[PDB]
């Protein structure tokens, strides 16, 4: 209906976490994510979620195969963290 | 175990023990047996091996080429699985069919299905098919309807990706000293709607039971409190303002009309707010329902 | 240091209650329920669900805007626990 | 001032792209989109949609995390605008 | 009908007991509960206790099986004590 | 002041899980559902839903208790919040 | 006795002596081998061996596989029972019944019954059950209803757990040199409701002199005195408070609107408060009634 | 010491009475049933079952409240034992 | 129609002694019943009398077998003594 561009983006994970490490934060200091590894990262639109995909390497550069859209249940189950 | 990711590197680590799937495994090989005793007019023995949860690319290459690849639904459940019937077994079958013993040695040099060998894996197919539908009906009933038959893994495709992980279930028959496999691909989005059931067998007095389980459940959790949180306004700032932040300071809001009502970030309901008996209290005008 | 900016979310929370299901089910249009905060009580500010402060409502030309009325401190952060 | 045991939120984006109505409705199941961000580069670790950080991929017993590389200039960030 | 997540608990047993061995109390110090061993964990909602069921261990982790609903009889049996 | 003789209420906790409505309802006879504490970690000691000790499970002549092994200390009471 | 509990550590050591249980499997056993006389057309001898009540697992951990397991309905009591029919037992059957005199040495090396087989099981095992209903009709008359027959535990799994308490009651039946075992086993909470009847016997004349003993019951313990207390209200503190609290100190209270009489915390009923005589008195708006 | 705050439950009975089984089932609809406490005698409170101190009800700025009349001792408790 | 708890006992017998013997007692002080050795003991509800019935050992505890209930005519034979 309208051709707006939007700038779509990828998100590999959260984390929840005090600024503590943030400022003890350097070159080499290990952080982990909310997501373990395997379970598909997150399509947004504009920084909101839609999607969940699958990461691929193709001619040598990113990409996502989208694996499923997702519903408000598993949205809010998200929020909620 | 620092080490870095790449991708590719599908460690799926989803593991999970379906006694229920292999109840009705087990009660599908013993139907398929009888079905293949009648056909045939030989007694087979079928052995049901372990359940292999791996994911669908793995699955797919190990499958001998060429070899019978059906496509079938399982009704309502969205999606569809697949029946592989290997070369070996479906050379048994047309053998024995077709006036063969079956004691010469078995010569599967790798060919495609004829029409009149495509006959006996759709005869082969449709009792196996009302086996299985047989064996689940004790657990949950299923339509199942045979779609197409490939016999290429790229034809099938039967996941979104090829990454994505699969229930695969062999059987390996004998007859005389005839072995052949044969195998039951569903993906795992067939199942996972109906984990919990597949999970644990351990109910059979339950047609109305299971109405009275769900009817106590509800009426006894309907007695337990919850945290409900009224966002009042919603500023933005800076880390900056924050850390010089003093008492006193007055921060403009926009005006918020409907208040918010959530549980541990779960909105709940739409309301107004106001005072009454000298506390806040909130008039509810929607609950939050999709 | 370089955490001067940080766009942080700041939410201030009107009550809390303990009720239950069968009346929150029961929930209907125009139903009023209460809140622990009597009125005229300042209000709560969380910045991701902590504490941070204690503001009241107060009237600001025509623009009603929260004043601080106090910072939390470790004590009443540990009191209110 | 050390008003500082506040919680705040850490993503970590694996890239990002510019792209327009109708490729998004044309996107279906199972469709790849490649990222503007060649493969290897090191992601963005943005703080509530603020970007301090860049930083390679890397799995922590099985769990997602970030090497970083570059933390504070501000010297690039009219580019990335 | 609603979505709402609820904090389950699982309780090994009860103890009635003045604070004379709660003073006495230190590192080693045997305590016995009202439940003896076998009967069934009770399952708590909110704090809301409505199952009773049995623990079991699986993949090195604390699970409990509802083996039954409670009935306002039990329930009230257990309280009256 | 020794107003001292007062009995009081001992509970000991198994494991805690967070988990909404559509799964509870999911749940069956026989249904199973783990833990979020892994096995072999100490209970927790509640006193009227307050927590001061942490310990393991042991049976003592077939009557359930604890072995306490942390008791007194708020340097994690945050966390657990 | 100071040892670390660990799970799957069932010692559930619940023990009791189900007499009237006792005699209704005597009068089984005799209703059984008067059946079996009257099938086989030769006279067994049934030993009723002692009653095990224990785990589920552990009964079925010591069942011989292959063997017969048949799902029976207990009606009224909610669940199901299971009858156990030894391999050894429906060989000697099938042989007496289709000409074997049964003087040939028994060859169990273990197989699943075949329909003639199972018509055969179906026979005894309706035998059985009539039997079983006239012994169990002098204290209690129930209907028992077959449901189906399996080969494996794992097809039955008769209780919530395996760690559930079970009946099990053994039968060791003998015919001429050829011996045999058949088993029933019923869930404990199958008899939970009646443990009170199972437990002792020593009643005969009770038809109306059980109604009669009930109304004497009730119509005496009519004259037994109780302990209303009536909470009339409900403040929380702590326990700084409490140790600081001095004479004279005023504690805030909601207003009880209604007052909840209850005995040994039990409430009884929902009254209102006030004054007569003097004294504190209440108006009973409600009696506590589910 | 680590016990100061021990959440406590403190309940005050309005009454007792000697009645049986017969009247008791007998009661009715706006039956109107009377207690041992005369009229003006300070109720009881009571903390798990315990004498905790007699309290008067008192009219407080339209709130009422119970004002302690006395606190307990433990020649009162076993006079009244 | 009630379900509510309620203290049952069991009287060995009577004995109707004015406190001559009483302060005389001491231990080894024997003392007599007003009931004979093989009499169903007494039944009583909450003090209320309501049955006789004949003492066993079971699993090495006491316990009675209520041999009958008794009737108004039996019941004030006993009282009048």
């Amino acid at each position: 209906i309208m051709d707006i561009p939007v700038k779509l983006t990828v998100e590999l994970g959260r984390t929840r976490m005090t600024i503590k490490e943030l400022l003890r934060l350097t070159q080499g200091s290990v952080v982990a994510l909310d997501g373990l590894a395997g379970e598909p990262l997150d399509i947004l639109i504009n920084g909101y979620l839609i999607a969940q995909g699958e990461v691929v390497v193709v001619a040598d550069k990113y990409g996502v195969r989208i694996t499923d859209i997702i519903t408000p249940s598993e949205r809010m189950r998200r929020l909620s963290r | 175990d620092i080490r870095p990711y790449d991708p590719n590197t599908q460690r799926r680590v989803v593991r999970e023990r379906l006694q229920a799937l292999e109840i009705i495994n087990e009660r599908f090989a013993r139907q398929f047996r009888m079905g293949l005793f009648n056909l045939l007019r030989r007694s087979p023995d079928i052995t049901v091996g372990a359940i292999r949860i791996q994911p669908y690319h793995e699955f797919a290459r190990n499958l001998p080429v060429p070899t019978n690849l059906n496509l079938i639904h399982l009704k309502p459940l969205r999606g569809t699985g697949l029946v592989v019937f290997s070369p070996s077994l479906v050379f048994i079958a047309v053998d024995n069919l077709f006036g063969g013993d079956g004691r010469f040695p078995t010569k599967v040099e790798g060919r495609e299905f004829t029409h009149t060998e495509q006959r006996v894996i759709n005869r082969m197919l449709k009792l196996a098919l009302e086996g299985y539908s047989d064996a689940w009906k004790a657990i949950n009933p299923l339509e199942v309807e045979y779609v197409r038959s490939e016999m290429q893994v790229k034809f099938t495709n039967i996941t979104t990706s090829p990454n994505d992980i699969v229930v695969n279930t062999p059987f390996h028959v004998e007859i005389g000293n005839l072995t052949g496999e044969f195998n039951i691909c569903l993906p795992f989005s067939m199942i996972e709607p109906l984990r919990e059931l597949l999970v644990n067998p351990p109910l059979e007095n339950s047609r109305h039971e299971d109405q009275n389980w769900r009817d106590n459940l509800v009426r006894q959790v309907q007695h337990s409190e919850l945290e409900l949180v009224a966002n009042f306004a919603d500023i933005p700032l800076r880390l900056s303002q924050i850390l010089k932040l003093k008492p006193g300071d007055v921060l403009p809001i926009e005006k918020p009309d409907r208040i918010i009502a959530h549980v541990d970030g779960v909105p709940v309901l739409t309301s107004q707010y106001g005072t009454v008996n000298g506390q806040y209290a909130l008039r509810v005008e929607h609950l939050i329902n999709p």
